Formats: C-alpha cells, structure tokens, sequence
C-alpha cells in the first residue's frame, strides 16, 4: 500500500503559517526517507528536502532553508510540513514522497496538498453573456458563451441548460488576473438555425461565496 | 545543481504506436559507487507522479512491460512500445546521483491527429459589463490542431501587447483538438476611445492569418 494520505486544500493570506500533514501506513514508516516536493501551477517538480524517520533529522534543500520546517509524529505514523510567513510564490501543490535508500527513488507519492496564498477576499463572480454573432445570424454554426469574471477563490462550475447541453461546450481553465481575482469563459458551438428557437442558459455556481447565477445568452 | 533537459517537450503519438522520450543530464549520473540513479515517472492530470523506471532500466513493481529504459552516462531514453490511452500524461526523468535530487522538465505524451484550422469567433463586451467600468473582448479559437496558434489583437489597427490573457483546453477526448480563448481587457473609457477591435489568428491550418472583428465602442 505504502499509502500516503495528505490533508485538505489550504487557502492562506501572506505572512500566515500553514501545516500540511501526510499520514503513512506504519510497518514501513521507518523504512523510507520522507521527502517533500513542490509543484507550482504548471511548473516543474522541486525537491524541498527530507526528514529521517529513524532519527528525526531534517535536511533542507538550499531553496527551502528559512521558512520551512519538516516534522514527524512517529506515533501516528504522520509527517508534517510547515511554512511560515507565507508568500504568493508558495502557492503550489505539495507532495509528501516516500523514498528508498538502495534504489534512491521516490517510490510512493501522496495525493498532494494544494496551498493557495492570497490577500483577496471571497467574492462571487459577475456573469456576462458572450452573444452569438448577430450581424451574422444564419451562417452555419453560432458562437455563444458566458464570461464568468472576478471571483475568488477557485473553483467555479459551469453547465449549460442545466446539463442537457454538453457537446461543443468548452469551459476554459481560470486565469489569475493582475487584480488577484480569477476570470474564465465557457463557450458552446450551436447551429445558427437553433438561435431564436433553442434557448441557452449557462449555469454558474461558486460555492465559496454560495453564489449561483443563471444567465440566458 | 545538475540539470536534466527532456528533449521532446510534447510528443504527439497515435495509439498503438511506439513513443520515445529523451533525457539529458548536465553531468554524468554515474555515481562513484557504480550505479546510475536515473529514474522515470509519469504524472497524469490531477494525480501524483508515479515511479515507472529506476536506475535507467529497472521497471518498478506493477509497471507494464511495454515501458522500457536505456542510456548510460548523460543521455537516457524511455520507450513505450504500443502506446495506450492510459499512458497519456507527463513523463518526468529524475536523478538521485548528485547532491540535490533533480527532475527533468517533463514531456507531455498526446494524441496525434490531422491538422485542423480553428474556427474564430470574436465577442465585444456586453452592455452590462461596460456599465461597470470594464470592457472585456473575447476571441475564441475552436477545435484546432496542432496546439500552436497565434492570436494578435489590434485596436484601430494598432497591435496590442501585454493587455490580454489566454486560456487553452486539454486535448478533446473525442476529436483530439484544442480550443483557446484570448481575452483583451480595457477600461471602459479606453474602450470607448477606439473604433475597430480585431483578433488575428494565425494557425498552421489556416492558409493565411484569419482576422475577425467588430468596431463599436
């Protein structure tokens, strides 16, 4: 199993401290080195360091000497990672990885704990229509969409016609605006002929703010 | 620090075909003890990485024999005979021979298909949005292939730069294409300060760059 179960996602503000846990199955806990690697959104994999499960001694990688602390709870077979004075650049997914000495490999990886550092306050999005070309009504396939902008934090879910419409639908990954607010669009390609007969409503839901909006397009 | 450069950043492949991913290290990964600690991992969207090959050619427990590895000092290769759908994801090479364990940059295995030019749609900001001081203009590039595309914005023929953000979907499961949205953001005043708004898409599937536009605002 080598099972590695990490703690839930974390939403933090700059300067705060976070403590992520990684529970491993005993009867093998002291048989691996407990490493930690960070993966920033769409970035490579960066080894942060590891801690000896037999002695409790941490070894930090040069890039993580200062605000990072590796700890263990040998009783609960649990390993912890703490980051204090959190920065936006700490935003990433942290993996707790068990490693074997002989092979010197990263054998089992945890699911990864996502940490998001931001000063933004919870905010529901504004939903604007992306109207199908009007000055070009009957031309085969129509455009159509919804722009769900300025919300925080992730995620947002968008369906069309309460889920009856899925083909042609393209909901793009959110983008972090310079304002620190996310924005995204969900589009759908329909037949121009259906415009006027077939009504289109995008269903946008943002749970963090308990915001739900339906927008006819 | 030792640098690992994975040659194929992205590798398009047809199912059933063979795949070959390359890894080159800055220094020899031949430890003085003899062994060469060069391993290969595959990470699928939303999942934690998974050890496939260790010490150049050793397949980790449970790994399908269609996965094999070669190489000796600073150059290594992972091969996959007959690619399967479950094999699609990002492959990382990794070294554990030198001081701090480092990872290569990743190679994305993807489905290779025929060239598809994008369907280009442009949306002006909605009255409701303008009414709030902002103006987002969205340019949609629908179901195209390969992923490479170029979307240049122009406001009254003046080429824009730095004021737009673009998002791209993951290869579609059914047709293996990609879709992309480029959003041009401007203040309402600046928006009402110009006439023609146009996005020019230039994709390998188009004969000549295509441009869609409007001009109100």
């Amino acid at each position: 199993q080598v099972q590695l179960l990490e703690s839930g996602p974390e939403l933090k503000k700059p300067g705060e401290t976070v403590k992520i846990s990684c529970k491993a199955s005993g009867y093998t806990f002291t048989n691996y080195g407990m490493n930690w690697v960070k993966q920033a959104p769409g970035k490579g994999l960066k080894w942060m360091g590891w801690i000896n499960t037999y002695t409790g001694e941490p070894t930090y990688a040069d890039d993580f000497k200062g605000r990072f602390a590796f700890s263990l709870e040998t009783s609960a077979s649990t390993a912890y990672l703490q980051i204090n004075n959190l920065k936006n650049e700490d935003t990433a997914t942290y993996f707790c990885v068990q490693a074997e000495r002989l092979r010197r490999t990263f054998d089992y990886w945890g699911a990864g704990t996502t940490v998001t550092v931001s000063s933004a306050s919870t905010k529901g999005p504004s939903v604007f229509p992306l109207a199908p070309s009007s000055k070009s009504t009957s031309g085969g396939t129509a455009a159509l969409g919804c722009l769900v902008k300025d919300y925080f934090p992730e995620p947002v879910t968008v369906s069309w016609n309460s889920g009856a419409l899925t083909s042609g639908v393209h909901t793009f990954p959110a983008v972090l605006q310079s304002s620190g607010l996310y924005s995204l669009s969900s589009v759908v390609t329909v037949p121009s002929s259906s415009l006027g007969t077939q009504t289109y409503i995008c269903n946008v839901n943002h749970k963090p703010s308990n915001t739900k909006v339906d927008k006819k397009v | 620090e030792l640098v690992m450069t994975q040659t194929p950043l992205s590798l398009p492949v047809s199912l059933g075909d063979q795949a070959s991913i390359s890894c080159r290290s800055s220094q020899s990964l031949v430890h003085s003890n003899g062994n060469t600690y060069l391993h290969w991992y595959l990470q699928k969207p939303g999942q934690s990485p998974k050890l496939l090959i260790y010490k150049v050619s050793n397949r980790f427990s449970g790994v399908p024999d269609r996965f094999s590895g070669s190489g000796s000092g600073t150059d290594f290769t992972l091969k996959i005979s007959r690619v399967e759908a479950e094999d699609l994801g990002v492959y990382f090479c990794s070294q554990s021979t030198h001081v701090p364990p480092t990872f290569g940059g990743g190679t994305k295995l993807e489905i290779k298909r025929t060239v598809a030019a994008p369907s280009v749609f442009i949306f002006p900001p909605s009255d409701e949005q303008l009414k709030s001081g902002t103006a987002s203009v969205v340019c949609l590039l629908n179901n195209f292939y390969p992923r490479e595309a170029k979307v240049q914005w122009k406001v009254d023929n003046a080429l824009q730069s730095g004021n737009s953000q673009e998002s791209v979907t993951e290869q579609d499961s059914k047709d293996s294409t990609y879709s992309l949205s480029s959003t041009l953001t401007l203040s309402k005043a600046d928006y009402e300060k110009h006439k023609v708004y146009a996005c020019e898409v230039t994709h390998q599937g188009l004969s000549s760059p295509v441009t869609k536009s409007f001009n109100r605002g």
